[PDB]
């Protein structure tokens, strides 16, 4: 059993509904219970449902009870998580990972082994402030030449960013996104380079904003 | 329920030296089988979270060597025997008891190393940026350790306060150093009623502050 992937994730408005999907890849879920787990901004691990192989099991924390509700489908080999009546506090990134434990027919296994797979995560957003893709400002360099991308005024998180369609990767960092007073997020991303190369190097910052459908590049020059 | 909850909440280990994280849980972990329902992940910057040790003292197929547990009942331990650059993490201990599942704090574990100065650049603002009426001054710090740094603005040499906001990335897993922006933010009007913009840096590998300038505006 190799990888899981989390998808549905997105921006709601308080009250609103989204349904996560845990996909498996490599390994079928069926013989095994799942879990989600999220982790709230910049804050640890939080258990939130699970649900055993055959669905007879279906498990919440207290926080989710009554609002978000977990199924399973082995044709599709995919966990789902409904969330309904959705909160601000519900804002996290979601985590899907499997057991690898029997548990016989619920909470207990005596032959225990423990989550093994988990995914990368889905980012949950829940408010009330519309969705607003970034603009992009270079950052010119001025031996070893800085030089970088300002990506301001987003929301909701994530963006991503490359270099010179991840042709360029080393010497770079991207800065945590920050949330500004205005409630919107920014970031920089940066690089350092020959001072020699700037001449004859190209350097495009590649910046994707999923949530909006923007898709920006931006040629950084002296 | 079951409140798990570790200690110390933070660490900083030389690579090749030890280091070791408790956990402890409110109420017996210890089953009537004979085995204790604690287990150990870590979740790495940017990295699907890892299963490390499953019933306090297994250690789960892929895991290096150097990682093991200990313990029984409400207290127990994991234990690095020789730290490597790349265990830079947040580790957390979860009981497997009872529903609901439930974690300890997390534990972030920093790589100690020898004091590295950062590099200072300083960024004005793009003229692309200053049609949208807003300046962005950006002052970079590269590549440095430890992490704790001072980076104070000045605009004319006027001290600047509440107008900027500072980044700073995860340490880095193989050279164990951070970087850090700080971004002054100030309205068009205001940009170009100055001319002179520095941002002075503090830091413990620097002798004396670093300042990097710029005139315009």
């Amino acid at each position: 059993e190799e990888q899981v992937l989390e998808s549905g994730g997105g921006l709601v408005k308080p009250g609103g509904s989204l349904r996560l999907s845990c996909a498996a890849s490599g390994f079928t879920f069926s013989p095994y219970s799942v879990f989600w787990v999220r982790q709230a901004p910049g804050k640890g691990l939080e258990w939130v449902s699970s649900i055993n192989s055959d669905s007879t099991y279906k498990y919440y924390a207290d926080s989710v009870k009554g609002r978000f509700t977990i199924s399973r489908d082995n044709a599709e080999n995919s966990i789902f998580l409904q969330m309904n009546s959705l909160r601000a506090e519900d804002t996290a990134v979601y985590y899907c990972a499997r057991d690898r434990s029997y548990y016989a027919f619920g909470s207990l296994s005596d032959y225990y082994y423990g989550l093994d797979v988990w995914g990368q995560g889905t980012l949950v957003t829940v408010s009330s402030a519309s969705t607003k893709g970034p603009s992009v400002f270079p950052l010119a360099p001025s031996g070893t030449a800085a030089l970088g991308c300002l990506v301001k005024d987003y929301f909701p998180e994530p963006v991503t960013v490359s270099w010179n369609s991840g042709a360029l990767t080393s010497g770079v960092h991207t800065f945590p996104a920050v949330l500004q007073s205005s409630g919107l997020y920014s970031l920089s991303s940066v690089v350092t380079v020959p001072s020699s190369s700037l001449g004859t190097q190209t350097y495009i910052c590649n910046v994707n904003h999923k949530p909006s459908n923007t898709k920006v590049d931006k040629k950084v020059e002296p | 329920d079951i409140v798990m909850t570790q200690s110390p909440l933070s660490l900083s280990v030389t690579p090749g030296e030890p280091a070791s994280i408790s956990c402890r849980s409110s109420q017996s972990l210890l089953h009537t089988n004979g085995y204790n329902y604690l287990d150990w992940y870590v979740q790495k910057p940017g990295q699907s979270p890892q299963l490390l040790i499953y019933l306090a003292s297994n250690r789960a197929s892929g895991v290096p060597d150097r990682f093991s547990g200990s313990g029984s009942g409400t207290d127990f331990t994991l234990k690095i025997s020789r730290v490597e650059t790349e265990d830079v993490g947040v580790y957390y201990c979860m009981q497997a008891l009872q529903i609901p599942r439930t974690f300890g704090q997390g534990t972030k574990v920093e790589i100690k190393r020898t004091v590295a100065a950062p590099s200072v650049f300083i960024f004005p603002p793009s003229d692309e940026q200053l049609k949208s009426g807003t300046a962005s001054v950006v002052c970079l710090l590269n590549n440095f350790y430890p992490r704790e740094a001072k980076v104070q603005w000045k605009v004319d040499n006027a001290l600047q306060s509440g107008n900027s906001q500072e980044s700073v990335t995860e340490q880095d897993s193989k050279d164990s150093t951070y970087s850090l922006s700080s971004t002054l933010t100030l309205s068009k009007a205001d940009y170009e009623k100055h001319k002179v913009y520095a941002c002075e840096v503090t830091h413990q590998g620097l002798s004396s502050p670093v300042t990097k300038s710029f005139n315009r505006g």
